[PDB]
DNA sequence: ATCAATATCCACCTGCAGATTCTACCAAAAGTGTATTTGGAAACTGCTCCATCAAAAGGCATGTTCAGCTGAATTCAGCTGAACATGCCTTTTGATGGAGCAGTTTCCAAATACACTTTTGGTAGAATCTGCAGGTGGATATTGAT
DNA sequence: ATCAATATCCACCTGCAGATTCTACCAAAAGTGTATTTGGAAACTGCTCCATCAAAAGGCATGTTCAGCTGAATTCAGCTGAACATGCCTTTTGATGGAGCAGTTTCCAAATACACTTTTGGTAGAATCTGCAGGTGGATATTGAT
């Protein structure tokens, strides 16, 4: 048994648009964080909250920006997001 | 380097909650670009708010500040 | 010896209201009338918001109210939602939405 | 230290759902919106005041802050209940 | 018998509209439009030249923005033709919708 | 007189003209309803704010300034009026 | 004797101290801080001037317009991001045409 | 009556383009321009007074704002010409 | 690609009326000089809060295979939108009158800001409660294939 | 439409990590009594503002023709998703030290509060310039035709 293409994707959009929990890592996210931070001041150091509230506030973006990019692709007549589709969504945000 | 510690399959459950069916290849690359971005603007508003408290540590207020500078207004880390 | 709050029958602190108010920066003065009707207004949004939400709960099975549903309840509602439009809860996540395109046929 | 309106909320909820409780991360963000509300509210009126040359901040200018901040009926409902509770603090 | 061929006038205008800083709009029509929609929201308001001037200003430069932004959209599907779907894309990824 | 559908007075040669600013080549006949009602909406907010201004103040004459307030109120700063 | 003049300034010190104490920004205004803002002010002010002029003189004009603070904003990047969420009466658009509806 | 930044920016365009003129239009959108950075820097720097809890605001609430406001080099600039500026009048 | 013939920028000059620059006085900021507060920096320090460290587990990423379905490319017909010439009217614009406003002054009764003295609600940890998060197992739907 | 193979609920249970209640200090409203503004209530100007008037203009609405573009249909190669087998590291839990906080006192360098003394920026006429609006004339692009 398999299952067709596109199928387990729908599975996945209604999972994780059921649930609310982050899904990047927190671990790797962190060591972006201090190092994003590092170059910026060197000895920052930092609390477990602000970790978290960046992780919260960058999921949000990210899907919000990712919905705009689907958005976006179905607009093109195209069914797949493409960095097109991000770049252009980003553009007429006035986020550049 | 940790950059690309946000791996393929993390961006692709950020693509599935915000409703994408399929994801192009060269896609992974251009998010992690736009995350990096997003980071690299809202820490440096942040550290700023610390330095200006004479401080050495990043707090949540810190962070929420910053959010709110960007016109990303964050509730539950308040504030 | 009773409480402003009391006096204008409101569950949110008049007093504190006020003084925040003068403290705040906003003017050299504040009205006696201002810390109560903005008062007055906070307890209400709150009330439609906690309204809102606690009727997700219910319809989520649940007694105890959790970010997700005020998440729900904010933006099912038109106005809550145009109100925090630039606003991000918080474990809210986001309403179940999928493109019709997507869809089978 | 470490005021909050926790309490303030909670009531609220008892008067609307009385056996609804709220989780911990809930009511930080019932706290933020409040506090959020707050301060568009009063930067609208401290806006407000600035512009006719008034050096105090009256009901009034709470008032059309929420005219201009609230949309449609959450704002007239808004306006209603502050007026009411202006009223009724100005008796006794 | 003379004609161009269809576009080249269109991009000629481009050039033109481009170039140049006034308003498009008709001053009367506008505001007759401004003193309709105020009127009707209030109605012995009355209005300053420099009113209706600073609406006409930042009424066609939203407009103008916001007609790039459907070309844009047009663009990206492929077409060269801006279309109501594409206002609404653009209107909607704005935040305005 | 009598003050009605005044949005048609905004034209389809001036749509067409602020397409051309905005760098449009070819442009939908369905396109200048959808233009006109945009433009209805925007002004309708813009001179809500403004004319909630000039009542707080008790006038009468929306002035330029309250234009310019309500303006930045919608996140559209403008420049060369007085504010 | 003026404040502006010791702190080397065009930009008056003296009314950006009064804005400050009617802005009701704070309960005390330091003294280094309308200095500091003032010639903050008149520095964006000359960046802004600089490049203007340089756009008048590069449309043979000697005086300026709206227009040339518009070309100046928008062709220098970052008085284009400062001033992104604004705009310039009778200032225009920057030409700019998609390379996809050019004729060929 | 009607207080304007006019004699000042006239006086720094004569500085940087000493025969270069400016229109009526092009002054009072400068005007608008000093205004709206002016507000935007003071309200950042009674934000970051509020956030320490402070009741003064020092040239230094000026240079963190303007960090925050501007972008790149303008801030670089900035910053230096302030700081520039608060030595020569202590000095003075 | 040339030839030729429309229409179209593209430039430079020129005279000139509308703004721009320049000049000359006066309320109101700006600056001075003294008398008081005061806020917040400096100087110790008691504590939550972060940074490592260690280690075991299993929860996911990685890498690979392989096929189905999507996106890109081509073709092409129908019709929709561009271009243009007609003709007709709504807009421009240049002054005119009378008017209904804000804008200014002059005061006051009402409202708010202080300065101390008391009176509780708010808040912080301990001492009880209580949904709910997991954890299975079986009924129903969903999916893919004959 | 039926047949098997997953996947998804939905019910039902229970201990616990986290929500609720409970108990006492104390910061912070509230209450009293004085000390200051102020925002209007009338009275009054000086001005922009509405509403015409009257030609003329140029810009608009209309209708006709046709080219180029949009959308429909087909082909097909490419790539991205489904599934699986492997192994890597991130997740949990607990402890330890101490670093960077806030929390308290103390005390000047800095800011605020008045009352005069000057200087300046603003406003209103006086005295120049500069685009601008045309006007050919010189090259440029567009289009049709050899």
């Amino acid at each position: 048994h398999r299952y067709r293409p596109g199928t387990v994707a729908l599975r996945e959009i209604r999972r994780y648009q059921k649930s609310t929990e982050l899904l990047i890592r927190k671990l790797p996210f962190q060591r972006l964080v201090r190092e994003i931070a590092q170059d910026f001041n060197t000895d920052l150091r930092f609390q477990s909250a602000a970790v978290g509230a960046l992780q919260e506030a960058s999921e949000a973006y990210l899907v919000g920006l990712l919905e705009d990019t689907n958005l976006c692709a179905i607009h093109a007549k195209r069914v797949t997001i493409m960095p097109k589709d991000i770049q252009l969504a980003r553009r007429i945000r006035g986020e550049r | 380097d940790n950059i690309q510690g946000i791996t393929k399959p993390a961006i692709r459950r950020l693509a599935r909650r915000g409703g994408v069916k399929r994801i192009s290849g060269l896609i992974y690359e251009e998010t992690r670009g736009v995350l990096k971005v997003f980071l690299e603007n809202v820490i440096r508003d942040a550290v700023t708010y610390t330095e200006h408290a004479k401080r050495k540590t990043v707090t949540a207020m810190d962070v929420v500040y910053a959010l709110k500078r960007q016109g990303r207004t964050l509730y539950g880390f308040g504030g | 010896a009773k409480t402003r709050s009391s006096r204008a029958g409101l569950q949110f602190p008049v007093g504190r209201v006020h003084r925040l108010l003068r403290k705040g920066n906003y003017s050299e003065r504040v009205g006696a009338g201002a810390p109560v009707y903005l008062a007055a207004v906070l307890e209400y949004l709150t009330a439609e918001i906690l309204e809102l939400a606690g009727n997700a709960a219910r319809d989520n099975k649940k007694t105890r109210i959790i970010p997700r549903h005020l998440q729900l309840a904010i933006r099912n509602d038109e106005e809550l939602n145009k109100l925090l439009g630039r606003v991000t809860i918080a474990q809210g996540g986001v309403l179940p939405n999928i493109q019709a395109v997507l869809l089978p046929k | 230290r470490k005021e909050s309106y926790s309490i303030y909320v909670y009531k609220v909820l008892k008067q609307v759902h009385p056996d609804t409780g709220i989780s911990s991360k809930a009511m930080g963000i019932m706290n933020s919106f409040v506090n959020d509300i707050f301060e568009r509210i009063a930067g609208e009126a401290s806006r407000l005041a600035h512009y006719n040359k008034r050096s105090t901040i009256t009901s009034r200018e709470i008032q059309t802050a929420v005219r201009l901040l609230l949309p449609g009926e959450l704002a007239k409902h808004a306006v209603s209940e502050g007026t009411k509770a202006v009223t009724k603090y100005t008796s006794a």
